[PDB]
């Protein structure tokens, strides 16, 4: 199948 | 928020992916030549480059793109999918030393990461961890260089 | 002249993080 | 861990523009640089030790805007080109340099940091020249050593036909004698 996205990481730690 | 590290998986494994240059850059023995998942159906690789271990697609939704390093420095930092950070001295041009080795499962499932400079710079893409007798003690990694000429 | 306004931030002090859902 | 930074807009320009008359500032203040502005531009305040810096340049001798009211200086030194107010209550504090490092990590307005290379008590050349353009709003923000200490504050540019090739900047020398006189 496709290559699935399950989760992300944002290297400054911004909240937001 | 916008994150330029993506935590991805297949039916067999996980591992992670960086957006650098508006694509998303990952491991070739992770995601193979599968295409990506989106909203409006697969989105097939850009870039696919088994010799290298490199393949990319267009940077998905909720992504923002790293900057590549330009500042030589060999003090490298590897992010895990845990977010964690490991300093790794840079030891040639696809290698580097943890300061502080860990066991390799610490490592395991961030093949695909990004191995930033003190700036926060993209230097490498996290390729494989070298451990002896299961401790991770170095790495070996995609130099940016690759990533900029595969495009 | 008036006072000189904060109108945005900048935080340097923030880590790696996986981004909640 | 690098050097990494994020930037939120806590204001838009009318309740800017207000909250300046008023000098009666009210929201939450975070972060170790804060984006300033006047009625006639806007740039950079970086805290280091628990006072609030700024380009003279910038901020001319005006008060800063504070839940209790406007808050007068503590120090100005038109010649060092720097003024500093107590640092906002909310704010975390840089602390100077501390490892002689030649290899320096400017903050841009836009949270992005980028690499210069010592070449003076006052200079660094950028690594990668940008455009000006990149540039400007950045006065008074913080140059970093590699282990997020403060170097200096940037104050202009050293642009060749709309690239900047260098930077001047204030080293925290310059901000302990200020605070001296
Ligand atoms: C800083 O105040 C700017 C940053 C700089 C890159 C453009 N610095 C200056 O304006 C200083 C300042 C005067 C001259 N400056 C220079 O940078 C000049 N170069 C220079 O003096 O070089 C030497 C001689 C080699 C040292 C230059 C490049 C020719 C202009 C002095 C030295 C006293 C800053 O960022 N200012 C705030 C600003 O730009 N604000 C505007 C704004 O709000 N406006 C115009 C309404 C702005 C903000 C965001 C985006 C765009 C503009
Ligand atoms: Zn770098
Ligand atoms: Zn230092």
């Amino acid at each position: 199948g496709s290559v699935v996205i399950v989760g992300r990481i944002v290297l400054s730690g911004k909240p937001a | 928020v916008e994150g330029e590290v993506q935590i991805v998986s297949t039916a067999t494994q996980t591992f992670l992916a960086t957006c650098i240059n508006g694509v998303c850059w990952t491991v070739y023995h992770g995601a193979g030549t599968r295409t990506i998942a989106s909203p409006k159906g697969p989105v097939i690789q850009m870039y696919t480059n088994v010799d290298q271990d490199l393949v990319g697609w267009p940077a998905p939704q909720g992504s923002r793109s790293l900057t590549p390093c330009t500042c030589g420095s060999s003090d490298l930092y590897l992010v895990t999918r845990h977010a964690d950070v490991i300093p790794v001295r840079r030891r040639g041009d696809s290698r580097g030393s943890l300061l502080s080795p860990r066991p390799i499962s610490y490592l395991k499932g961030s093949s695909g990461g990004p191995l930033l400079c003190p700036a926060g710079h993209a230097v490498g893409l996290f390729r494989a961890a070298v451990c002896t007798r299961g401790v991770a003690k170095a790495v070996d990694f995609i130099p940016v260089e690759n990533l900029e000429t595969t495009m």
